[PDB]
């Protein structure tokens, strides 16, 4: 039976995983406890011989502080103990730390979890790894984690759900270096990518949801909410029941091309929802328009490839198929001249549910988005472009190098992501 | 002694085929346990053509569920008519295909079409006399595009001799759902046409179509749309099961239906369309049917018959009528539409009646249609897929299968050449 | 469909043939999954002619 | 924060169930991102835990180990002994 595996990595990993599995033990209605007092259940939650459920996930940061907020929160007696682990100093903003010293003596461990995990499984659909491109841990154990588990497992879709830092705003200053030099790892050891900023989900919160002042778990619910629409055809029928397997097909056209965007509607609340009738059409105009993205690119500067369409609840074929015939009767939005089409849809019949205290109103239907475009080609050059600026001047090398990594990989990696860019541009070129 | 195989094979094969079995099991009258509550002595007298006989007085159909994911299992078993399919009838796989005609004709569908073999041969010496295999599937998916365009090459070596159609599931240009979709289809096309005796090609955009504007329901559902295709099932095996003043076969239109059998793929219709609000209104005779199956705005394919000729004309009555203007009409429409008629092959209309209606009706009709205008889609799909093909876009997926390079021109190759000589059978 | 609007001939039509939901179901379009039954079989409450 | 909203499930009684405007302030006045619930704190077990891991040190707990460690057992926890081989 199908079964994903999530690999939860650095503190970002941690506090998504709070959301998604707060999340997933209610749409499933497990106690916080782990006992339940159509739907698969199977696929992320494990039965025990005492009749309790145990989340099929891999909690990893170099910090203990954060895990140890969860092994002390309410959800203690859900996660497995040895599920969750811990090192005792961090990588602090450094991928050489997160690489190649610190990570060895804990990556054996890790591996042997996820070997006794996978051992459990008996259907594997894949790995769902979190993390962030900023920091230490985010970046260096992923890195490190993911190359093993290449190797390990060679058939298995390893699909990453990554934190990009925001085009503006930054909650460090070496962050380009590490987002730079974990590029390797997310190009030939990945099969799709998630990227998201802060800053987008920032804006977006505060237009249409009304909360002027978001904090972290303001974008965790939504984080976790992306997920489960991503996961809802693994965990309950409907007419199209998809997969990761169809959507990468659907969503990778060439081996160095696996970052779709990532998009959510509706996303409002409940004095908006009120008064605004939500329809099909009304929902996948939204999602098509620039300021609901994810990440701060506008795809009109940019041309698309492929979409994945996942719509869910009381969702009828016919208006998804109005919908997608108005979408294409527009010169605004351009697809390339090799993709005559381009939508995958799938479809799932369990209505969206809601967390108390959640910001979210009550929505019958929902729909999500990835767009593989070729847009997101202006975010690494600003990251190119801030990166030579720093390297020039061999700016906080000096750690990297005492760390114990060679420095020749710098400009391997700056030329990684130019040749990046020069396919992107590549396939951006129309045979007209 | 006339028994039928229906093969089963994907998301879409088991959604209508369940819907299928759903039809034929109400007008045979078998309750979802699996007694005969039906009432008519002819309900039951050739139940066994799709129906293998039980212990206590029960009935098991006779059908093949495969599916490479073991979801939709789960979902047929838990349909109405769930139960009545045979625990050992499910053949199921562990991984999807991910849209991947590769992955399912190749890689994985392998290990498993032994097993679909090993059912379908007990249930071939099971029945005295098969007349045939049938299966569903789309053309647009990995299963069915995949495996189970795989089990016909197998099956068509072992038994060369019984008559096999495709009730497949063609994509829409207008609407899409699968951005490989083009691939597949030009790797099943491929496949379709070196072995399958008549080929009915179902398109799900003119179902919209017609439920919005024939039957003008606001929702309806995919399950409506299954039906209507269920309706098509039935109609074309009734003068098999019922006596009628002039019987047919599955044969007795195949044989009747290609002149070549390059040439064999079809467009399937049905008549009786009318909504729910104004049935009472209705006036039901042989002449609203035969203005009902000829338009254009009635068919459940995506191509335009006015701007193909007919070459071969296949219609089966259901309804106790008699002849004389059932023969009448189609002279009708064949000297007023001669210029929609190719003129080497005379009288090109095929008809046959069978005595029974079915359930709830007087009187039914399908209609099977071999037109220039099928001709339409398949280079509509080229246009695409040579798109697609010169930038050698979605094709490492394929290329890391073990695949070469060459099976995409050959493929390529050959519906142009099917569309090249059957563009000069127009003129 | 109370309001005369977008079909109401047919909906006024069949205002009671479709709307059952007993209470449980909380979208007609789960309840109808499988499909509607009301179509081309109106009163399918007569069995087969035997008169060959 | 994460006993706020994960432990806690944003329990604020004082805090009203809905929004409303505010006219001067134009925007909807309640906020949940401020004004947080200021009860008694994150607190579990671990201050008991501790005060009796502290406690149990200055004892005249002279005795050998082997009479702290193997005392008199209830009767209760004998083995019933299901399976035995007589009728
Ligand atoms: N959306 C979101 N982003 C987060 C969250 N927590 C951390 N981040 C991102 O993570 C980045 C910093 O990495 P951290 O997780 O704090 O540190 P690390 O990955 O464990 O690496 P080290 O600091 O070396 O231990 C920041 O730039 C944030 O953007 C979160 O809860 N939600
Ligand atoms: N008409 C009709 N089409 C269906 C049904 N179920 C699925 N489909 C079509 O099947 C296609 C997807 O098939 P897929 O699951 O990928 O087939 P598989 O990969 O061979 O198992 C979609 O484009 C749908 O339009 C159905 O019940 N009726
Ligand atoms: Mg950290």
């Amino acid at each position: 039976m199908r079964e994903c595996i999530s690999i939860h990595v650095g503190q970002a990993g941690v506090q998504i995983g709070n959301a998604c599995w707060e999340l997933y033990c209610l749409e499933h209605g497990i106690q916080p406890d782990g006992q339940m007092p159509d739907d698969s259940f199977n696929t992320f939650f494990s039965e025990t011989g005492a009749g309790k459920h145990v989340p099929r996930a891999v909690f990893v940061d170099l910090e203990p502080t954060v895990v140890d907020e969860v092994r002390t929160g309410t959800y203690r007696q859900l996660f497995h103990p040895e599920q969750l682990i811990t090192g005792k100093e961090d990588a602090a903003n450094n991928y050489a730390r997160g690489h190649y010293t610190i990570g060895k003596e804990i990556v054996d461990l890790v591996l042997d979890r996820i070997r006794k995990l996978a051992d459990l499984c008996t259907g594997l659909q894949g790995f769902l790894i979190f993390h962030s491109f900023g920091g230490g841990t985010g970046s260096g154990f992923a890195s490190l984690l993911m190359e093993r588990l290449s190797v390990d497992y060679g058939k298995k879709s390893k699909l990453e759900f990554a934190i990009y830092p925001a085009p503006q705003v930054s909650t460090a200053v070496v962050e380009p270096y590490n987002s730079i030099l974990t590029t390797h790892t997310t190009l030939e050891h990945s099969d799709c990518a998630f990227m998201v900023d802060n800053e987008a989900i920032y804006d977006i919160c505060r237009r249409n949801l009304d909360i002027e002042r978001p904090t972290y778990t303001n974008l965790n619910r939504l984080i976790g909410q992306i997920v489960s629409s991503i996961t809802a055809s693994l965990r309950f029928d409907g007419a199209l029941n998809v997969d990761l397997t169809e959507f990468q097909t659907n969503l990778v056209p060439y081996p160095r091309i696996h970052f779709p965007l990532a998009t959510y509607a509706p996303v409002i609340s409940a004095e908006k929802a009120y008064h605004e009738q939500l329809s099909v059409a009304e929902i996948t105009n939204a999602c098509f328009e620039p300021a609901n993205q994810m990440v701060k690119c506008d795809p009109r500067h940019g041309k698309y490839m492929a979409c994945c369409m996942l719509y869910r609840g009381d969702v009828v074929p016919k208006d998804v198929n109005a919908a997608i015939a108005t979408i294409k009767t527009k010169r605004t939005i351009q697809f390339v001249d090799w993709c005559p089409t381009g939508f995958k849809v799938g479809i799932n019949y369990q209505p969206p549910t809601v967390v108390p205290g959640g910001d979210l109103a009550k929505v019958q239907r929902a729909v999500c988005m990835l767009s593989n475009t070729t847009a997101i080609a202006e975010a690494w050059a600003r990251l190119d472009h801030k990166f030579d600026l720093m390297y020039a001047k061999r700016a906080f090398v000096h750690w990297y190098v005492g760390e114990g990594m060679e420095e020749g990989e710098f400009s391997e990696a700056r030329e990684d992501l130019a040749a990046l860019e020069k396919d992107y541009e590549e396939v951006g070129v129309d045979s007209v | 002694m006339r028994e039928i195989v229906h093969l089963q094979a994907g998301q879409c094969g088991n959604q209508i085929g369940a819907k299928f079995w759903e039809v034929i099991s109400d007008e045979h009258g078998i309750d979802p346990t699996g007694t005969y509550h039906g009432d008519s002595d002819l309900q039951l007298e050739r139940i066994n053509v799709y129906y293998n006989e039980a212990t206590g007085g029960k009935y098991v159909p006779r059908a093949v569920l495969v599916d490479l994911e073991p979801g939709t299992m789960d979902s047929v078993r838990s349909g109405p008519f769930g139960q009545i399919f045979r625990p050992d009838n499910f053949v199921f796989g562990q991984s999807g295909a991910g849209n991947n005609w590769a992955k399912g004709h190749y890689t994985e569908g392998a290990e498993l079409v032994d097993s679909v073999l090993d059912v379908v041969r007990k249930e071939a010496e099971s029945c005295d006399c098969l007349q045939g295999f049938q299966l569903t599937h789309s053309l647009g998916g990995g299963t069915g595009s995949g495996m189970g365009t795989l089990l016909i090459s197998k099956i068509r070596e072992e038994y060369p001799d019984r008559i096999m159609n495709t009730f497949s599931v063609v994509p829409s240009p207008k609407v899409s759902d699968t951005v490989v979709e083009p691939y597949n289809a030009t790797l099943s096309v491929h496949q379709l046409v070196e072995n399958t005796d008549e080929t009915y090609c179902i398109d799900n955009e003119a179902l919209y179509d017609i439920c919005f504007r024939t039957l003008k329901l606001t929702t309806p559902t995919y399950g409506d749309l299954n039906h209507l295709v269920s309706a098509t099932m039935s109609g074309v095996t009734t003068c098999l099961r019922f006596p009628g003043q002039l019987n047919a076969d599955l044969r007795k239109l195949a044989v009747n239906m290609v002149p070549f059998p390059r040439l064999h793929f079809f467009m399937p219709g049905f008549a009786p369309l009318t909504s729910r609000g104004s049935q009472q209104y209705r006036a039901l005779t042989v002449p609203e049917l035969t203005q009902q199956m000829f338009d254009a705005k009635n068919m459940m394919a995506a191509c335009d018959p006015r701007h193909g000729r007919y070459l071969t004309v296949a219609a089966v009555f259901r309804g106790r009528m008699s002849m004389k203007e059932v023969d009448e009409q189609m002279l009708n429409v064949q000297n007023k539409n001669s210029s929609y008629f190719v003129e080497w092959i005379p009288n090109n209309v095929k008809t046959a009646v069978c005595d029974i209606p079915p359930r709830g009706l007087k009187m039914s009709a399908t209609f099977i249609g071999n037109s220039t205008a099928i001709q339409e889609l398949f280079k509509r799909i080229s246009e695409q897929f040579t798109a697609m093909f010169r930038r050698k876009a979605f094709l490492h997926w394929y290329t890391g299968e073990g695949m070469d390079e060459m099976e995409f021109t050959e493929a390529e190759s050959n519906m142009n050449d099917l569309v090249s000589e059957y563009q000069q059978y127009q003129d | 469909g109370q309001c005369l609007l977008y079909n109401w001939e047919e909906e006024r039509a069949t205002n009671q043939l479709d709307q059952i939901p007993p209470l449980q179901d909380g979208s007609e379009s789960y309840f109808f999954r499988h499909g509607h039954q009301g179509l081309l079989t109106t009163q399918p409450q007569s069995p087969m002619s035997s008169s060959t | 924060t994460y006993d706020d909203h994960y432990n806690r499930h944003n329990y604020n009684p004082g805090l009203p169930a809905l929004r409303t405007w505010n006219g001067q302030k134009l925007l909807w006045l309640p906020e949940k991102s401020d004004f947080p619930l200021v009860a008694p704190p994150t607190n579990y077990g671990l201050l008991e835990q501790l005060q009796q891991k502290w406690l149990a040190s200055k004892t005249s707990l002279k005795e050998s180990i082997y009479t702290t460690s193997y005392p008199r057992l209830p009767v209760c926890a004998m083995s019933r002994r299901e399976h035995a081989i007589p009728v």
